[PDB]
């Protein structure tokens, strides 16, 4: 995968997590951030775009920014129906494309 | 249109994720309220990014 995420997060009810996409000057630094959740043995589905709008029926819990080449996804109030693997996704100006992350999987006890 | 309309009409003719349902839809919103012609284009631009992320979806998979 062209973006760099951290593979997992482990996390318990009611607590904020943060989870972060590491990008370059043609991806991240260049265009708005989507992230895509993939509940456990669901479709993927997207969450988030133009780094922090909310894909219609997605909860207020989820809330997304971009920084230079960074971008970060954090989840509020996380509940069990939260694990999952979350994956980043831009265009790359270089590659002409879609780029995506490897997924960070959080999981929650 | 005033300087507000055609702007707007003008970004809103050339926004490659809109289907043409969508785009004669603001269009008219344009002709229909001048006045709100900036958010009928904010309207138009966040439909466009969503249905773009859903391209990336559609890549994704």
């Amino acid at each position: 995968p062209v973006l760099t995420q951290s593979p997992s997060v482990s996390a318990a009810p009611r607590q904020r997590v943060t989870i972060s996409v590491s990008g370059s000057n043609s991806n991240i630094g260049s265009n708005t951030v989507n992230w895509i959740q993939q509940l456990p043995g669901r479709a993927p589905e997207l969450l988030m775009y133009d780094d922090d709008l909310l894909a219609p029926g997605v909860s207020d819990r989820f809330s997304g920014s971009r920084s230079g080449t960074s971008a970060s996804l954090t989840i509020s109030g996380l509940q069990s129906e939260d694990e999952a693997d979350y994956y980043a996704a831009t265009w790359d100006d270089s590659l002409n494309g879609w780029v995506f992350g490897g997924g960070t999987k959080v999981t929650v006890l | 249109f005033n300087k507000d309309q055609q702007s707007a009409f003008y970004e809103i003719l050339n926004m490659p994720n809109l289907n043409e349902a969508q785009r004669n839809g603001f269009i008219q919103s344009l002709k229909d309220d001048p006045s709100q012609s900036t958010n009928v284009l904010g309207e138009a631009k966040k439909l466009n990014k969503l249905q773009k992320a859903f391209e990336s979806l559609k890549s994704f998979q």
